[PDB]
């Protein structure tokens, strides 16, 4: 487990920790999910994403 | 954009048009609320711009589209038109009253230097525009998208007699037909990231859109990541 394998299986941004652990985090507007390497909205209209129905 | 596809609303909510004496001149990315980032050589005179978000179709009324004029242009501090009007090229618009964030208004994400280049390195960016359809043609109504590889640099140089420095990337296919062209400057060049769009390139130039041998040029985001969110903080 470490950045360069897979970005640390964060979503966003990877960090090298202690332990041989990694320290995932997210763009502004975006919150850290609780299963520590997913990124949520945490605002309204966050960037980067598209939300009209494409169908 | 040559030999690329329709958009279709709101799949690219961080793409901006600028509209002078031409309309669809030149493309623009939403930074925030009150900054739009696009190419130097597109603003370099301090002639009126428009700036219009939410928009989709440049010759039909949607809804969507917000209008706003441009109160300041900051070209970078390294740009220098009467040395190299391709050279550093990338500026910031402020406009006159903040935009409405919404589902066709978004901003387009800008991560660190260091994230921004590992970006660029996966290899394959979304470019979108009104630009030309066509090498000499008319200039695209609805909105085009395309997927365009990165370009090997040694592959690039040998492709055009102008200089291409470290702060540029080329991007396109080697059996041309399928490329950025004029109007698209200054637009968004965008990697993807999990579902979430990073900004990665500055549309910036070329010569025959689309033709065999030739490339599009663009701004390496990467290099001004800083000075971007330094000049746009609210
Ligand atoms: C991919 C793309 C291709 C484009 N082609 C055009 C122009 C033709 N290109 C030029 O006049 C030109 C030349 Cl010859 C030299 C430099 N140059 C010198 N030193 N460094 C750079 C820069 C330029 Cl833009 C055009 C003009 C009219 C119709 C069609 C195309 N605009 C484009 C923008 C994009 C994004
Ligand atoms: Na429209």
């Amino acid at each position: 487990v470490t950045c360069n394998i897979k970005n640390g299986r964060c979503e966003q941004f990877c960090k090298n920790s202690a332990d041989n652990k990694v320290v995932c985090s997210c763009t502004e507007g975006y919150r850290l999910a609780e299963n520590q390497k997913s990124c949520e909205p945490a605002v309204p209209f966050p960037c980067g994403r598209v939300s009209v129905s494409q169908t | 954009v040559v030999g690329g596809e329709d958009a279709k609303p709101g799949q690219f909510p961080w793409q901006v048009v600028l509209n002078g004496k031409v309309d669809a001149f030149c493309g623009g990315s939403i930074v925030n609320e009150k900054w739009i980032v696009t190419a130097a050589h597109c603003v370099e005179t301090g002639v009126k711009i428009t700036v219009v978000a939410g928009e989709h179709n440049i010759e039909e009324t949607e809804h969507t589209e917000q209008k706003r004029n441009v109160i300041r242009i900051i070209p970078h501090h390294n740009y220098n038109a009467a040395i190299n009007k391709y050279n550093h090229d990338i500026a910031l618009l402020e406009l006159d009253e903040p935009l409405v964030l919404n589902s066709y208004v978004t901003p387009i994400c800008i991560a660190d230097k260091e994230y921004t280049n590992i970006f660029l390195k996966f290899g394959s960016g979304y470019v979108s525009g009104w630009g030309r359809v066509f090498h000499k043609g008319a200039s695209a109504l609805v909105l085009q998208y395309l997927r365009v590889p990165l370009v090997d640099r040694a592959t690039c140089l040998r492709s055009t007699k102008f200089t291409i420095y470290n702060n540029m990337f080329c991007a396109g296919f080697h059996e041309g037909g399928r490329d950025s062209c004029q109007g698209d400057s200054g637009g968004p060049h965008v990697t993807e990231v999990e579902g979430t769009s990073f900004l990665t390139g500055i549309i910036s130039w070329g010569e025959e859109c689309a033709m065999k041998g030739k490339y599009g040029i663009y701004t390496k985001v990467s290099r001004y990541v800083n000075w971007i969110k330094e000049k746009t903080k609210l």
